[PDB]
């Protein structure tokens, strides 16, 4: 996609960036590797649209990141033994009141979601500060902007699996696997730890730019892709294990197919 | 940008509340055995009186 | 007014530098007698979990 | 006061307050008790001249004072046992990076200057926040605005004692008392610890509004007032002891005469 790229460059050259235009471009086509972190940052409001203010704001963010890192070290909550994702978890927890009594106190179910997304972000975003900031904002969007939609997604999944392949849904129901499907993996962690980040990022392009329905179509798509192997599985036990641990090499295809599906069922607008 | 810096100050106060608790915690732990040695660190400093003097 | 608030923030970072030094000092003091009993106390906070896992 | 107070009220009702008008008034006249703390605050720039912003600005200052106070308590430097002036010394030292190892480490020569000014402020200004703030600012003036003049003051003292009573200055010289005079009492502590606060404050009205020469004239005036008793002293020793501990109930006079002397030699204007 060059000309996908040129068309994006022409938007990025505006003194004030069109947030709404950057959104619909992301919904329509995938972001080129070299501009992904930048667009996500603008869309998650980590850089203001006003192009000049970038360095001024990036400073504040870097300085805050360092201050917070240091404070965590002063207390015993992080050390250099600490992995980057746990570091972001504590930074988030600090900046939000919610920091546990000690670093050993066990991890509450939502913390593990943060960890999951953060580990994935690490592979998508090189800079350590951008990475923190995007993870913090990404997760914050699930807890606010999508707070009401996310619990509706398991239903949507059944609605759309059905139109695409009824028999498979029936088979899921017959094995009483439908209530045992790994929904949190799909709609809490948005597929972090499930799809290789090189493809997951194209899904997140959409999540970042305002759509969480796309998540449903990745789920439907994972099922269509492994229709044959799943219809062969008798226990609900066997089904859940498989969907927790899916073969990796089809993912490029799953994600593109998923995006198509979602357009087919929902559509999206035009871009120069 | 207003929000970006205001954000940090908030983090700054956040930082100090954490540090506060640690401090109150560490005092507690040292309290298990009399902080008296703290009362020695004190006199001795006042003893650092003549020293200076 | 900008100066009045900036003033506070600077005092705020002052405060923390003072806190920082205290913390580093109290660690040192508690270090004279092993704080590993502290870590021990921890090892327990993963035992009440297991029970806390009920 | 009236026709002196009325004149001041007229300047207080300016929507933006005139620093320079308020200064020359303070140099001319003594401030009425009810407006002293307010004028000192504006002149020391604790409240901006813009009359609306007072409430907003006082709010920041209150919160600074509380934040710092708490920290000192957390760290065991102050308790409720601690006298107000020692509390302000620590608050000062904190906000200036100059906080000792511990509160028991004995007090450096400059800290006792602070304590002295602080104890005096405690009698001039009821409000605990106003008082710290004014003390802080007052002191900061000695270290900044007046740092070049303050060590030239003992010479001005010789200059002006001489003009007022040459014989006395000779006598001081004959006992070689001139090097041993309590200069830091007069010119570092500005008479804190020496003159009762009800009179000292009229001296300080002048120091606050920008002149430190007044301090010279308070010293000259102390000497003329005790001309006869001093002329009677043989040791330089005996002269220093006396000036360290001068009788109190002449002060109102000493200060008024001192203010006159200073006007005579140095001048100041009238008003609307």
């Amino acid at each position: 996609g060059v000309e996908e790229k040129k068309s994006l460059e022409i938007l990025l050259k505006d003194d004030r960036l069109d947030t709404e235009k950057l959104c619909t471009f992301s919904q329509r086509f995938p972001l080129p590797s070299m501009y992904r972190a930048l667009v996500w940052k603008v869309l998650l409001g980590i850089l203001p649209p006003h192009h000049e203010s970038h360095a001024k704001v990036m400073m504040y963010r870097k300085e805050q990141y360092l201050d917070v890192l240091h404070a965590l070290k002063v207390v015993r909550f992080v050390s250099d033994a600490t992995p980057q994702a746990e570091v972001y978890l504590r930074m988030y927890q600090l900046e939000s009141g919610k920091l546990p009594r000690s670093p050993s106190f066990p991890l509450e179910p939502d913390d593990e979601v943060f960890l999951a997304i953060a580990k994935a972000m690490e592979e998508m975003v090189e800079d350590s500060v951008d990475c923190y900031w995007i993870t913090r904002r990404f997760v914050n969007q699930l807890n606010t902007k999508y707070r009401d939609s996310l619990p509706q997604l398991p239903k949507a999944f059944e609605q759309y699996l059905n139109l695409e392949d009824g028999r498979l849904l029936t088979h899921l129901r017959m094995c009483s696997a439908a209530p045992k499907l790994p929904y949190d993996l799909w709609f809490k962690r948005c597929f972090a730890g499930c799809l290789p980040e090189s493809s997951l990022q194209r899904v997140w392009d959409k999540v970042v730019s305002g759509s969480c329905k796309i998540l449903v179509f990745v789920a439907v798509e994972i099922l269509l892709t492994f229709k044959i192997k799943v219809m062969a599985l008798n226990s609900a036990e066997k089904i859940t294990k498989f969907l927790e641990n899916i073969p990796q090499d089809s993912s490029d295809a799953i994600v593109s197919k998923a995006i198509d599906l979602w357009h087919k069922h929902c559509g999206t607008p035009v871009h120069s | 940008q207003l929000q970006a810096a205001e954000s940090r100050y908030e983090a700054q106060k956040r930082i100090t509340q954490v540090f506060e608790l640690e401090i109150l915690d560490l005092y507690g732990r040292l309290e298990k055995d009399g902080l008296l040695k703290k009362l020695e660190e004190e006199k001795a400093e006042a003893a650092e009186a003549a020293e200076e003097r």
